RNA sequence: CGCGGGGUGGAGCAGCCCGGUAGCUCGUCGGGCUCAUAACCCGAAGGUCGUCGGUUCAAAUCCGGCCCCCGCAACCA
RNA sequence: CGCGGGGUGGAGCAGCCCGGUAGCUCGUCGGGCUCAUAACCCGAAGGUCGUCGGUUCAAAUCCGGCCCCCGCAACCA
RNA sequence: AAUCCCCCGUGCCCAUAGCGGCGUGGAACCACCCGUUCCCAUUCCGAACACGGAAGUGAAACGCGCCAGCGCCGAUGGUACUGGGCGGGCGACCGCCUGGGAGAGUAGGUCGGUGCGGGGGA
RNA sequence: GCGGUCGCCUCCUAAAAGGUAACGGAGGCGCCCAAAGGUCCCCUCAGGCGGGACGGAAAUCCGCCGGAGAGCGCAAGGGUAGAAGGGGGCCUGACUGCGAGGCCUGCAAGCCGAGCAGGGGCGAAAGCCGGGCCUAGUGAACCGGUGGUCCCGUGUGGAAGG
RNA sequence: GCGCUGACUGGGGCCUGUAGAGCACUGAUAGGGCUAGGGGGCCCACCAGCCUACCAAACCCUGUCAAACUCCGAAGGGUCC
């Protein structure tokens, strides 16, 4: 069994994003935590990091997400970065993935 | 409802007698039940959907789940059948709802089979899963004999986490499956 | 005589014969062989006459191999006609044979016997030939 | 079936093409006029 | 004879090679399938035709498993 | 499960050559089954009622002494 | 596209007028005369009467939209 | 080897356009009427569609090759 | 921040990183897991998707190692072919010079390498 | 002469850019689809083995194996699951006004096309959308028909006709 | 009229699928092996059923062929600097 709905859906949505040219607001979410990474392709380089497992916070992971959401803005917007795309990878734009995006407010956005 | 006599009997009877019989180092290694798939092959309903809904009516009554209506993958003349048309009925029941179903299958249904000296001890598909075919939908307690219009059986596919069917056999045995030895 | 059943295309160009035997080429079944010195189209009816000549001079045992096969469709007009209007028409099949190729090749027979058969067999061919035995070199695989 | 569907005033006639006997209804769909902007557009003649 | 037909040569192929200076618009490859894939600053039309999106120069990239790519690396 | 379009499925009763099967958990609580062969009636608890194997043996004994 | 007719049951087909029988033949079945089958006699089958909407108490009728088969008549860069 | 039409129960014909089911006459078989046969009456059996490949979900049917049949042509020279 | 080890992200190279066998890892990460109230769900199924949780397990997955049976890569020589320049044979074709030079096969090689960013270590 | 052919697409011939002939080797087009179109979200085949009432080589189901040999309306080729394939939800951009720049090219044609504007569709968004995986499904001009619209209206207002 | 841009040549990048070779796909194909089913030859006519001196799928070796086959692929050629 080569490649999986996971790996597939992952490329599918992520490949489209990488065409538009913008900086990528990649979102990896785990069972316990949710992390966020602003990457620049063609330079193969990350610019602004913002995890929850790095901000040692907890209590309802939909609300944690938004926090690490707003956390990403602050750190980033202070580096000039304003406009970006927003990955979303394998995750449907919903719950804590949608939450973090809604948190990414106070920083460029359009999402 | 998370009680169920068989779900209970698995953990506090089957699960231990299985460990001391195969010697599983880990907790998960020991065969768990998962997924029981019921599938009515219903070509009987080629050009008449009216008969396909009465069956679904029946299937959900015995399982507690409204089944999904499969459709013909390809067109195959000889016996009618084109790329479309509802040609089967299938429901996949999992944890809990599978337990309550599998319990009545052992303690009522099979008992009501004309004849019946045991299930086939060779229907294990090698990789540790078991399939069996029933010949009528009256052997289930929910059926009233006065709701039937015609007899139609089904396929039952029970799937196990056991890598071998040598083991998959014990699981089903200890659960109370009547095998013809 | 000897034609390849089921063909993707009947009638095929003619190409050249500048090659030097793709290979081949080194004997691989019998004790002795007939090797092609010149390039030519060998006709199924030429092969059949070479085979027979041997099985015949072998009492009936015998053990040919041939190794060449008529898969090329040879066409030819209906004569008494002029150029243009379709192509040849197919009147048989040939096998393409450049120098080096091992045709026929026999086994399970004496030397003064196999060598006499291969000589006969060779007279049925439109090219010059050569008889071989098969030494280490042949064991190229 | 060559088709020429129009708007709903001053005509218009931005022609398209419906091939068969189904679609066989009024064969209408939302389109845009050269005049104002985006109106119903129905099928005729 | 039952044969005798054929169609007009479609003059397909690459139109700008690597290290050639192009301009927004210049079509860079005419092809049937997706023999080449649109890279950086390279669009592709409904007939799979690759063209410069901006001015600059032409460079090719063989991403093996990922196929071959035509990029228009700017300079504008 | 999806809302509506479903049977209720509720704890139920049952009857047989046996006595009672509390387990159930099915639509239409309280059912009278012809013969639940699980309680112990039929084949299991290998009754082997109306035992057989006359065949040779039968014509044998009405023969040894006729 | 223009003008004129209409499809009635399994077939053609009267009822199309001054809005009111939704008919006749052959075919098949039942029954009798026939040494016989056909002829021939008795009875019986099948019509929302091309489409829908209308004006009248209705309607196959009249209007109107509608649909093709057939009918008619031109034109074709 | 030019062009056209064919090849289907035992005989002679349909069905091939347009796909999906093979029909008519004769004959054959069983039963009847007759002293008897035929006529006549009541029943029934029987064809993979020249052939190999292809197309399609499906080929007597559409497509291609080969083998036979019939018809027409072979002129200036 | 330096160096380094492990882990989670994300790239790049695009099989020497792959298949398969075996062995390992749960403190931390990750997964499975525990539930289905709530957002949201499955043409049936909380399998998937989704949320709320965390007792348990590294069985599955994944990560990391080892093994050349398969897969993959693969010279060096030597040929085939051939720019260009010359010969030869009735031909079909063949040979020389000077430059370029495969394919197969042989020896071998390989069960990864690395960029940026995190979390945890030393 | 008789026969065959005559435009368009695919493949080879074609000698590794393009192009290239013959009454050279083989096929196909003169359509089609209101969803077979746009967008968003999901989904992944063909086969092979084992397993399973009526199920048979093959109807529906379960298991493992299966990188594409399936599918993409029809020929062939190229392409393609990291979708162009399968499923659903809304929708009609099978838009109007244009068009940088090019492909091709004797002419005339044929082809691709970013971007701007108007007003929209789907999407959280990035964005995509000016029909369809693509390459055949086609016909200069003249002469007229039909619906608009400003424009001309033979002394002038109309009208005729353009 | 412009005027060093020309053929040709050196260096460098990119494009290609022929010569050759190859058999991984599409087909063709010699021998052997092992086995779907049939030719059979037959036991039955209830399972059956044994054997392969003709096939013959796939599968495995050893061998090969192809304008409309290519896992490969020169030399050359095209184009830009
Ligand atoms: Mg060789
Ligand atoms: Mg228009
Ligand atoms: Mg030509
Ligand atoms: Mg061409
Ligand atoms: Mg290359
Ligand atoms: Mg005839
Ligand atoms: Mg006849
Ligand atoms: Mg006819
Ligand atoms: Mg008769
Ligand atoms: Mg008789
Ligand atoms: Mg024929
Ligand atoms: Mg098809
Ligand atoms: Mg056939
Ligand atoms: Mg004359
Ligand atoms: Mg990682
Ligand atoms: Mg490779
Ligand atoms: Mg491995
Ligand atoms: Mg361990
Ligand atoms: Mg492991
Ligand atoms: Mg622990
Ligand atoms: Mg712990
Ligand atoms: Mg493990
Ligand atoms: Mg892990
Ligand atoms: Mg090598
Ligand atoms: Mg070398
Ligand atoms: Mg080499
Ligand atoms: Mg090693
Ligand atoms: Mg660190
Ligand atoms: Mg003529
Ligand atoms: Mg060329
Ligand atoms: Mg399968
Ligand atoms: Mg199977
Ligand atoms: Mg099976
Ligand atoms: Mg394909
Ligand atoms: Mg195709
Ligand atoms: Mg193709
Ligand atoms: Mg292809
Ligand atoms: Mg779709
Ligand atoms: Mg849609
Ligand atoms: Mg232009
Ligand atoms: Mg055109
Ligand atoms: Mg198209
Ligand atoms: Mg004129
Ligand atoms: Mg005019
Ligand atoms: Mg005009
Ligand atoms: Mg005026
Ligand atoms: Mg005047
Ligand atoms: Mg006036
Ligand atoms: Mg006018
Ligand atoms: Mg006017
Ligand atoms: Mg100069
Ligand atoms: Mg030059
Ligand atoms: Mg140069
Ligand atoms: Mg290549
Ligand atoms: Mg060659
Ligand atoms: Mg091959
Ligand atoms: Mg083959
Ligand atoms: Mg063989
Ligand atoms: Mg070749
Ligand atoms: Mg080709
Ligand atoms: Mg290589
Ligand atoms: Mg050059
Ligand atoms: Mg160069």
């Amino acid at each position: 069994a080569r490649l999986t709905a996971y790996e597939r859906r992952k490329f599918r949505v992520r490949n489209r994003i990488k065409r538009t040219g913008r900086l990528r607001l990649s979102v990896f979410r785990s069972l316990k935590h949710i992390y966020a990474q602003i990457i620049d392709d063609e330079k193969g380089v990350t610019l602004v990091s913002a995890s929850s497992l790095a901000l040692k916070l907890k209590g309802n992971k939909t609300e944690v997400a938004r926090q690490v959401g707003r956390a990403l803005a602050e750190k980033a917007l202070a580096l000039g970065i304003k406009q970006v795309a927003f990955d979303r990878g394998p995750y449907k734009y919903h719950g804590r993935v949608k939450a973090l995006a809604e948190g990414a407010r106070e920083g460029g956005l359009e999402f | 409802p998370l009680d169920v006599a068989l779900k209970r009997k698995y953990y506090e009877e089957v699960r231990p007698e299985l460990i001391r019989r195969f010697g599983y180092q880990n907790v998960w290694e020991v065969p768990r039940l998962e997924k029981v798939v019921i599938n009515q092959g219903l070509g009987e309903a080629k050009e008449d959907a009216r008969i396909l809904e009465k069956a679904a009516q029946e299937l959900a009554l015995i399982t507690g789940q409204k089944p999904a209506v499969t459709r013909a993958k390809k067109s195959i003349s000889n016996f009618k059948l084109r790329k479309g048309m509802p040609i089967g009925l299938r429901v996949t029941l999992r944890r809990d709802r599978m337990w309550i179903f599998l319990e009545k299958l052992l303690n009522v249904a099979l008992p009501r089979i004309r004849d019946f000296r045991g299930l086939n001890p060779n229907s294990f598909d090698g990789r540790g899963n078991y399939n069996l075919g029933l010949r009528e939908q009256l052997i289930f307690p929910e059926i009233t004999y006065d709701m039937v219009d015609a007899l139609r059986g089904m396929d039952i596919a029970v799937v196990t986490t056991a890598e071998t069917d040598e083991e998959a056999r014990a699981l089903l045995e200890l659960l109370g499956f009547p095998f013809r030895k | 005589m000897l034609m390849p059943r089921r063909m993707k295309y009947r009638k095929q160009q003619r190409g050249r014969l500048k090659g030097a035997t793709k290979g081949g080429d080194y004997v691989a079944f019998g004790d002795y062989g007939l090797v092609a010195l010149e390039p030519a189209w060998i006709t199924a009816q030429q092969i059949e006459a070479a085979r027979v000549a041997m099985v015949r001079h072998f009492r009936r045992g015998g053990k040919i191999f041939i190794r060449i096969f008529p898969d090329k469709p040879y066409t030819k007009k209906p004569l008494e006609v002029r150029m243009g209007k379709g192509k040849g028409n197919v009147e048989g099949y040939v096998a393409v044979v450049k120098p080096g190729r091992v045709m026929f090749e026999v086994a399970g027979v004496t030397e003064e016997q196999a060598m006499e058969a291969l000589r006969i067999a060779g007279h049925k061919l439109p090219i010059k030939t050569k008889i071989v035995r098969r030494d280490a070199y042949d064991e190229a695989q | 079936l060559l088709l020429e569907c129009t708007e709903c005033k001053r005509r218009n006639y931005a022609t398209e093409k419906n091939k068969r006997n189904t679609p066989n209804k009024l064969e209408l769909r939302k389109y845009c006029p050269w005049c104002r902007k985006h109106t119903v557009h129905r099928e005729v003649k | 004879t039952r044969n005798g037909r054929d169609s007009q040569a479609k003059r397909l192929g690459v139109k700008r090679y690597e290290g050639q200076v192009v301009r927004a618009g210049n079509i860079l490859v005419r092809q049937r399938g997706t023999r080449f894939k649109p890279g950086k600053n390279v669009g592709m039309g409904r007939d799979f035709t690759l063209f410069a999106l901006v001015d600059g120069v032409v460079e090719f990239q063989d991403r093996g498993r990922l196929g071959r790519y035509v990029h228009v690396r700017p300079l504008a | 499960m999806k809302e509506g379009i479903h049977p209720k499925l509720v704890p139920a009763r049952i009857i047989c050559g046996c006595g009672n099967v509390i387990e159930t958990y099915s639509t239409k609580p309280e059912i009278y089954v012809e013969v639940c062969s699980k309680c112990h009636p039929f084949y299991t608890g290998q009754q082997r009622f109306v035992d057989t194997e006359g065949r040779v043996e039968r014509f044998q004994r009405r023969y040894g002494d006729s």
